[PDB]
């Protein structure tokens, strides 16, 4: 299924992806990290397909706190450039709501005077 | 007798007359292990019994011996609708829910009926695949589909992880109904899913119902449980605005 | 119990705990043992008296109250825990 | 990349796409479109046929339960949405091998048959009569079939390769085109069940073919990354063969109001389908759309206007004239 997900992928077929990702997850019983790869994998197709409360909820079910903790970091990204922010005001983070300051401070006093967003 | 007189029946298809008399022809073979040239072994060469066949009844002639391994093994080789639903409900009843999931996902039957929605609702649940069973239950009948995705994460104890995913308007509503009928735990969980979406009002009302409710409960443990709840939200009510801890206190 | 009796009293008394609470937090950081053994250190264990301390703890209504919920919060996932 | 003229929100994932090439009495536009376990029938109006409508109303007036991905819908000449007898009827192929022909008074009787027949994947589907009584498939089978309404087959014609579309003869009595995967494209007479005649393309897989209805002489496909037209009965060569796609042509369909003017897609792939519509006396595409990922290409019957399905959307692209 690993390779399976390799070639649906270099065709682009992404909602192919997410179904195969979903049938080998059941197939991954105990190996944690073949389920943390695959949940991330659905993750991104979702987000980069624009199901974001799909993304979200993959999310939630990532068992590795790293790669859930860059998802998330994605996650926000990507909402903030597609000026989806309604969305990511009802997205409830957990203990990460000082994530998401320190990361839009960092960028901001980063960047240049020319405002944006972040700041709003 | 009465197995040869079959082929004296009239509209039936000779290949399924053939797969009573082959799922016959294995009873009395298993009933002889000793004698391994049989005049048998020739019927279905004699009557040009495709090898596809062959290999589906003796898979169900092993289904009902008990050999569930083997009969799968010949059912999936390379070479109908009710067959689905019982396949997959012997798999559930028996216990073995990984099996289930595994025709499930090589078969995919088209689920057409609340019955069988719920079948596969019920696989995909006793494989922890709660994403799958929600998205199921969305896909097929919603408020049907709803019920028996809260009664069985109610039942397998998997409340608290149907919590943490992201519900549309309706299935809030619904599970908001759902948890205030089904008993005094479901309005704590209630309780909980109210503060984890920072919906404070409606949790301290509930906490002020639940408060009234409780006036005559003996038990120890829930009411340290109570005890601990009423003091967590009047800590919360003392840190609200006086306007909001007006609107929480008026009934 | 602090009675800050005048205005810098309950100043101060407010920047103090503020500081102290940050401080806790960072100490317990690498407190009680960090479970390298265990999975991932859970706090299982609950202390009543923690719980109790905190309600008769004497402070504003506003970010002292909003410490208190999130205790209460904590309290409560490690009730759903046990469950 | 032009932006789509209108884009629709749909349920799920759009597999196929048809506007009903027939009159059906109403003012909108009739339109069916395929996803995963359904078929939606829908009235279109837009704002180019009527000045009270801004921009597209879009209108779902039925969904027919499958349970199977839909790959091909063929609209009978029998629908109609008059008030008197109101009267939907159509095919579809899908992936269990099967014709599935639907019947519905837009009310509360709807029916459908199960036609079984085809042991490989149906590929494209057709009524060819005028009457909308007989419904000619194609598959991976290497069969061009026909059936009665009755799902009873009448004719079976054998190919030499998997046959990939299939077309009624606008005008004339009796002539079924069905096109093959390696390039020939084959015309049947259905009265004597005799090939009439082949065309052959220079390149392949031939993937889908198409009449041009303003001019039957015209004959349009798609095969390996090019478009080809022919015109008959001048010669069995293609007349024209024009890049269509860098990477795999899939779908070809002619414009139903410009004999100059038809669409181009490519391949369900990375770099997202792009449609391409093309204008005989441009050597470019006039115009390059983009869809994320879009399957089922259909024309307007009266509007120089095109269809595709997306993942959730429909996809509309207004040809300026």
């Amino acid at each position: 299924y690993n390779r399976v997900l390799r070639l649906l992928e270099d065709v682009g077929l992404p909602e192919l992806v997410i179904q195969l990702a979903t049938i080998a997850i059941g197939e991954a019983s105990d190996d944690w990290r073949s389920q943390a790869a695959l949940r991330t994998r659905i993750f991104k197709h979702h987000l980069d397909m624009g199901h974001n409360n799909q993304a979200y909820d993959a999310l939630t079910q990532i068992p590795d706190p790293s790669r859930q903790l860059d998802c998330l970091r994605q996650l926000v990204v990507v909402l903030c450039e597609r000026s989806q922010l309604q969305d990511l005001v009802e997205f409830p983070y957990v203990n990460l709501h000082n994530e998401v300051v320190g990361i839009i401070e960092s960028r901001a006093r980063a960047v240049d005077l020319m405002t944006h967003n972040y700041y709003e | 007798h009465a197995l040869l007189d079959v082929y004296l029946l009239e509209n039936a298809d000779e290949m399924s007359k053939h797969a009573i008399t082959i799922y016959f022809l294995l009873d009395i073979m298993y009933s002889f292990p000793d004698k391994p040239d049989s005049s048998i072994e020739s019927f279905p060469t004699a009557f040009f019994v495709p090898g596809s066949l062959i290999k589906l009844i003796q898979g169900f002639w092993l289904l009902d011996h008990n050999d569930y391994q083997n009969s799968v093994d010949c059912i999936l080789n390379p070479a109908m609708s009710w067959q689905h639903s019982q396949i997959i409900e012997n798999l559930l009843c028996h216990g073995d829910s990984r099996q289930a999931l595994r025709y499930l996902q090589v078969m995919k039957p088209v689920a057409t009926t609340s019955k069988e929605v719920k079948l596969h609702m019920t696989v995909l649940l006793a494989n922890r695949s709660i994403l799958e069973a929600w998205n199921l239950q969305r896909l097929h009948n919603v408020e049907e589909l709803l019920k028996h995705m809260y009664e069985m994460c109610q039942e397998m104890g998997l409340i608290e992880e149907l919590l943490k995913l992201t519900f549309t308007d309706f299935e809030q509503g619904y599970l908001h109904k759902f948890l205030q009928t089904t008993g005094v735990q479901n309005q704590e969980l209630l309780l909980v899913h109210h503060l984890q979406r920072a919906n404070y009002i409606s949790a301290l009302q509930l906490n002020q119902s639940l408060k009234t409710n409780h006036l005559n409960d003996c038990d120890r443990r829930l009411r340290e449980r109570s005890g601990a709840r009423n003091a967590i939200l009047d800590q919360y009510g003392k840190i609200l605005p006086r306007v909001q801890r007006t609107l929480a206190s008026e009934r | 119990l602090i009675h800050c009796y005048t205005a810098k009293d309950r100043l101060a008394q407010s920047e103090m705990a503020k500081r102290v609470a940050n401080i806790l937090r960072v100490v317990l950081s690498l407190q009680q043992p960090p479970e390298s053994m265990s999975d991932s250190s859970e706090p299982r264990v609950p202390l009543r008296l923690l719980a109790p301390h905190i309600g008769r703890l004497p402070m504003p209504e506003d970010y002292a109250l909003e410490e208190l919920r999130g205790l209460t919060q904590s309290y409560l996932r490690e009730l759903i825990c046990d469950s | 990349a032009s932006n789509a003229t209108y884009t629709v929100d749909c349920e799920d994932y759009v597999h196929v796409v048809e506007f009903n090439p027939f009159d059906s009495g109403e003012a909108g536009s009739l339109l069916a479109y395929g996803g995963i376990s359904y078929v939606v029938i829908a009235s279109c109006r837009f704002q180019e046929e009527d000045s009270t409508v801004e921009g597209i109303e879009f209108k779902t007036l039925k969904t027919f339960h499958h349970g199977e991905r839909v790959v091909a819908i063929a609209w009978s000449p029998e629908t109609r949405c008059d008030a008197l007898l109101p009267l939907l009827r159509f095919a579809t192929a899908a992936g269990d091998k099967k014709i599935r022909i639907f019947t519905s008074d837009f009310q509360d009787k709807n029916e459908y048959k199960v036609i079984e027949g085809h042991s490989g994947y149906i590929n494209d589907l057709v009524f060819c009569s005028p009457e909308g009584t007989d419904i000619a498939s194609v598959g991976d089978d290497h069969t061009c079939r026909i059936w009665d309404l009755d799902g009873k087959q009448i004719a079976m014609f054998i190919l030499r390769s998997p046959g990939m579309s299939v077309a009624w003869h606008p005008e004339g009595a009796f002539k079924l085109m069905v096109a093959e995967k390696t390039g020939t494209i084959r015309f049947y007479d259905l009265t004597t069940h005799q090939a009439i005649l082949s065309l052959e393309s220079v390149q392949v897989p031939l993937m889908s073919a198409d009449w041009c209805v303003r001019n039957t002489l015209r004959i349009g496909a798609v095969a390996g990354n090019d478009w080809i037209i022919w015109e008959m009965p001048r010669s069995s060569y293609p007349q024209d063969n024009k890049p269509a796609h860098a990477d795999r042509a899939r779908m070809f369909r002619w414009s139903k109001c410009n004999e100059n003017v038809f669409a181009t897609t490519g391949y369900p792939g990375k770099m997202k389908s792009q449609i391409a519509i093309h204008h005989l006396a441009h050597p470019q595409p006039i115009l390059i759309g983009t869809a994320p990922v879009g399957s089922g290409l259909s024309w307007h019957r009266r509007l120089p206007l095109c269809v595709v399905g997306g993942y959730r959307k429909l996809f509309f692209w207004l040809t300026e004239m």
